[PDB]
């Protein structure tokens, strides 16, 4: 059934006594009903926005749209000029070329897949460049910087990123997207309610709040106009045709409220989100994402960033190691004491992002399939914990006492990927 | 569960 | 003379060594001090990928030169 992609490595699929798919994996010396090639199944007790998600994202990887294409595409950047390198390796393919196999190679595959997609994203979706912009000083998510055009070519960043964002969505990458939830829902095509202005704007959303419940006339007046900051001069747009001579009032208050959300929102970032959708639509067709709902979407296109210690825990292979060794426990003690930050970053070590996938670890994938997170005894006391980011395996050496094991374990991390 | 792992 | 080798976290680590000293010994300088073995270690000194088998002196590093530390810990 290969129009839903070729097994993994390593994958062998037999009928059972009844001709009941189930699979093979040569990997584990195990077997299995789940289909690697596919979410992992859902235990009961799971809510259904999860049962459902699983659901939708079988769904969503069948059709002819999502299929890899024959051959490979390679993608040669340098980790410290990964965006600007990555720009020209990028919009010089076509959509076609662009969805063949990955083969990405920093300068002096599988797997560097992951490490790349979730750099790559730090870099386009960082308010430095003036792309995004946090939307407060508060919540670190991130929303379109309507003062991108000051640089010219900015309409192509993001087509670039767009791209990106779907190409990451294609071939099943996760992205640092920390996005505001209206976001999502233009990448829907779904109509933003004056709700998405408190991730927006936590500021002019308690005001168009007021507006509709509360007194209006002497108290507030105003058009069907608003006024746009750029660069420390403003203009007056009209909300509709002749907003500026339109007066609002108590008798008003449902048209305004629901042209400014419709304006602050979606309108003020028309060009930079027509073009960054025009480079998502490449990839991923328009009339295929609509599958999910705005929380669907964010997780697909993002997975989870919050790592769940008693799962990661709970799905941990060990070799050469009891699940009650002293190395191992001391381990699990360390990522204990450590916070989120300190625990992505070994993960983004090891994996090689920092993302998970909604089914939790159980399901966390590899270069080539499935491959779950694994601690094997090799290396030396004064050794360095290594990794295989392909493999999601870390080497770590049977160190004699805690206070020993927790700093060469750091120093691996804290001078590797240095977050 | 299904057929263990096996022969190879 | 003095050398300053700085990890990719920017921890610049003094050191004492000779123009004469091998790379192979100047890893090990690092080792006693900071945990790393010499194996892992990878210093770089201006784009260059000092080796074992040469001097201190070979990549012409004078003085408060200074090296960039890498770790060989992934795949």
């Amino acid at each position: 059934v290969s129009q839903l992609g070729p097994l993994p490595s390593g994958w062998e699929m037999r009928l059972t006594n009844t001709a009941r798919v189930y699979f093979v994996d040569h990997n584990t010396k195990t077997t299995t009903w789940d289909d690697p090639r596919l979410p992992s199944s859902l235990d009961q007790n799971v809510p259904q926005y999860k049962r459902d998600f699983r659901r939708k994202v079988i769904y969503f990887r069948s059709q002819p749209a999502l299929r890899i294409l024959p051959g490979q595409l390679h993608i040669k950047v340098r980790r410290k000029n990964i965006f600007e390198d990555a720009y020209q390796e990028i919009m010089r393919q076509t959509p076609e070329d662009l969805k063949k196999r990955l083969m990405i190679k920093f300068d002096g595959y599988g797997g560097v897949s992951r490490e790349f997609f979730f750099l790559l994203s730090h870099e386009m979706f960082n308010p430095f460049y003036g792309l995004f912009e946090y939307s407060a000083y508060d919540n670190y998510t991130i929303q379109i910087n309507p003062n991108s055009g000051i640089n010219p070519e900015h309409l192509n960043y993001f087509k670039f990123i767009g791209r990106v964002v779907g190409l990451g969505v294609f071939h099943r990458r996760f992205l640092d997207a920390f996005f505001v939830g209206a976001l999502y829902k233009m990448m829907l095509r779904k109509k933003v309610v004056l709700q998405d202005m408190e991730g927006v704007d936590a500021e002019v959303y308690n005001s168009l709040n007021w507006m509709l419940e509360n007194s209006i006339d002497g108290v507030l007046d105003l058009t069907f106009s608003a006024d746009d900051e750029r660069f420390g001069e403003v203009v007056t747009v009209d909300l509709k045709p002749d907003g500026r001579n339109i007066e609002v009032t108590d008798g008003n208050k449902k048209e305004y409220v629901e042209l400014y959300t419709q304006w602050r929102i979606v309108d003020r970032v028309q060009e930079q989100f027509k073009a960054f959708m025009d480079g998502f639509n490449e990839l991923i067709p328009e009339d295929l994402v609509t599958v999910f709902d705005e929380r669907e979407l964010e997780l697909l296109i993002g997975g989870i960033a919050e790592i769940d210690i008693e799962d990661w825990k709970k799905h941990t292979d060990y070799r050469g190691y009891q699940e009650s060794d002293e190395v191992i426990q001391w381990f699990w003690k360390a990522v204990s004491e450590w916070d989120n930050e300190q625990r992505a970053r070994l993960l983004q070590f090891t994996t090689g992002t920092s993302r998970i996938p909604v089914n939790g670890f159980k399901d966390l994938q590899g270069s080539d399939g499935p491959r779950r997170f694994t601690i094997e005894k090799a290396g030396e006391v004064q050794q360095l914990p290594k990794s295989h980011t392909c493999f999601n395996r870390v080497d770590l050496p049977q160190y004699v006492d805690y206070d020993s094991m927790k700093q060469k374990l750091t120093l691996a991390v804290e001078e590797t990927i240095g977050f | 569960q299904p057929p263990a792992y096996d022969e190879d | 003379m003095q050398i300053f080798v700085k990890t990719l976290t920017g921890k610049t680590i003094t050191l004492e060594v000779e123009p004469s000293d091998t790379i192979e010994n100047v890893k090990a300088k690092i080792q006693d001090k900071e945990g790393i073995p010499p194996d892992q270690q990878r210093l770089i000194f201006a784009g260059k990928q000092l080796e074992d088998g040469r001097t201190l002196s070979d990549y012409n590093i004078q003085k408060e030169s200074t090296l960039h530390l890498v770790l060989r810990l992934r795949c």
